[PDB]
RNA sequence: CUGAUAACUUACAGGACGCUUUGGCUUCAUUGCUUUUCAGGUGAACUGCCGAGUAGGUAG
């Protein structure tokens, strides 16, 4: 299958910054403050922190934001109606949702804590706030999420959400740090085409406080790509997937499993999925990663 | 252009880091909500033309 | 005398030769010699070391043998640069309670001006600190 | 005195005209104008051939 | 080994008097810039004393 010179999707989810305070005793809240390098610290008489953000989940993977070809738009919604179909929203929604759910989206703060918190609040919801209560002992892999009071309620919400012609699903994430005394706090910063580093903030109150990006935290949901060959670890979603510790790429061209290869057999994994014999796992992991890339949207036009 | 891989983008050089400005507007921390305003004329244009 | 070094580091070399004039000053319980740098320029502080008022101790004659050795103005350490640092703003807090810890603020815009810290330790304790010296 | 993120009026005027459901093969309704174009895909409804 | 050989153009000077360019004037209708985006080098330059002290000094 040829690639248009019009193709280009939307994000179907969209995180913001991260704000943080600092909880004092008798329980008021004071917007954290730093220093001028920079460097950020908690205040001597704290109790712990606060950050608090919001993802909302919502579906703009069905059609294409913008396509020339009718034929190719007739393509992903074939794709994404029988991955929906054959093989289900359940294992993609369970792997953002665990990165919101423990501390991925707290880069290195998570490193030296003492125990730290989640609490969601989703909006198409009844009540009882969802509680993730002292992660590194409580929510350790897969099953002690799912042994949760309420989580198939919330699976099913982000679920619900994708199989939709309008799902909404906001989340309204909330994080409690216990640091050590004088503990350091790794926020994000800024990029100069130049030790030398300089945060990236905003202004709560009449104060400068340091953020977490919205696109920092929208890398650290989708660290799901583990179908890659060998997959030691996850990779950030995105097209020939880089690892960016060393600066490679798996899922080179050569290795012919990038976005790009997987596209022109687009057409090859429909006869697949329309069929009753249940396809083999190496497949299923480049329908995970078709997937995968088309929440994450992009540009993906030639010449 | 065709569809074969350039052979001067190696793994390498794929993974460096391509660095773009944007406007970002957000909602500030302790808003509450929005306002956003403006009008509208209807006004008989289209009776005669100009 | 001049000690100019010619092999490098000058930072973790210079700081070297003031440990032996530390435990020098500690057998005989003097402190009248003093020390100075002539090439302390903005980079670094030089390859340039002299004494006024050591050459017998262990040390330099030891590094005598090998290739690389030769053997107005102020040099005063500021500690209240060693204050700047967030661990140091904790340890005056703590001072001031032994009282609303959040009442203080940082300061969010300093500059400091050439402090030149040589990294030195402890031998009483395992303790680690620096000589920030100016001018 | 500060600066300000504006929807402008031409935008804000094309949003009160998507109207226009009565190409051949309506759906979704298209912004008023002539031989009525869709820019989700790129192609003009109501072309002259039509 | 030159249409070869040789070669002083000089002196002096008053351009002046006069001058109204002006009248009149409709540039005007229509308008979607959009999609996607990790800046990282934070092992560390610590812990005490004096001072009423977010001042300022010094110990290892």
């Amino acid at each position: 299958m040829k690639l248009p010179t019009n193709l280009a999707y939307e994000r179907s989810i969209d995180p913001s910054d991260v704000c943080f305070f600092v909880v004092w005793p008798d329980d008021r809240k004071t917007p954290l403050t730093y220093n001028s390098v920079d460097f950020c610290h908690v205040p001597y008489g704290a109790s712990h922190i606060e950050c608090s953000f919001s993802v909302s989940f919502s579906s703009e993977l069905r059609q294409p934001y913008k396509c020339n070809s009718s034929k190719v738009k007739q393509t992903l919604v074939q794709l994404v109606e029988l991955y929906e179909t054959k093989i289900g929203w359940t294992e993609l929604a369970t792997r953002y949702l665990m990165n919101i759910c423990n501390g991925k989206w707290l880069w290195k703060n998570t490193r030296k804590a003492y125990c730290w918190n989640i609490v969601l609040t989703p909006w198409p919801w009844n009540g009882e706030k969802v509680g993730f209560e002292d992660i590194r002992t409580n929510y350790t892999s897969r099953q002690d999420f799912k042994n949760n009071k309420n989580w198939s309620a919330i699976v099913e919400m982000i679920k619900t959400a994708f199989s939709s012609t309008d799902g909404l699903a906001i989340f309204e994430v909330r994080a409690t740090l216990h640091l050590p005394t004088n503990a350091m706090v790794r926020p994000s910063q800024v990029f100069t085409e130049k030790n030398s580093r300089v945060f990236q903030s905003t202004t709560i109150d009449g104060e400068r406080s340091p953020i977490l990006g919205a696109f920092k935290t929208g890398a650290a949901i989708a660290t799901i790509d583990d179908w890659y060959p060998e997959a030691t670890e996850p990779l950030r979603v995105g097209r020939f997937g880089v690892h960016r510790e060393d600066v490679t790429c798996y899922r080179h061209p050569s290795t012919g499993k990038d976005f790009f290869s997987i596209l022109q057999q687009a057409e090859h994994y429909i006869e697949v999925l329309s069929a009753n014999k249940t396809p083999a796992q190496e497949t299923i992991n480049d329908m995970h990663f078709l997937m995968a890339n088309l929440i994450k949207g992009g540009m993906f036009q030639h010449k | 252009v065709s569809g074969q891989p350039i052979k001067s983008a190696t793994a390498e050089a794929l993974a460096q880091g391509n660095p773009h400005q944007v406007d970002f507007c957000h909602v500030p921390y302790g808003a509450s909500h929005i306002e956003c305003s403006f009008s509208v004329s209807f006004s008989s244009e289209l009776r005669q033309p100009y | 005398k001049t000690i100019t070094f010619l092999p490098c580091n000058n930072e973790s070399l210079a700081a070297k030769c003031l440990r032996v004039l530390h435990g020098f000053n500690y057998q005989y319980e003097t402190r009248n010699i003093g020390v100075s740098f002539p090439l302390w320029c903005d980079a670094t502080v030089g390859k340039k070391i002299s004494f006024v008022s050591l050459l017998k101790q262990h040390y330099f004659v030891q590094m005598e043998q090998l290739q690389y050795f030769h053997i107005y103005v102020s040099f005063r350490r500021c500690q209240s640069i060693d204050k700047l640092t967030a661990a140091g703003l904790a340890r005056k807090i703590r001072r001031l309670e032994k009282f609303d810890p959040s009442s203080f603020a940082q300061k969010e815009h300093t500059a400091i001006a050439h402090y030149h810290s040589l990294g030195e330790s402890s031998k009483q304790t395992n303790r680690n600190f620096r000589l920030n010296i100016r001018m």
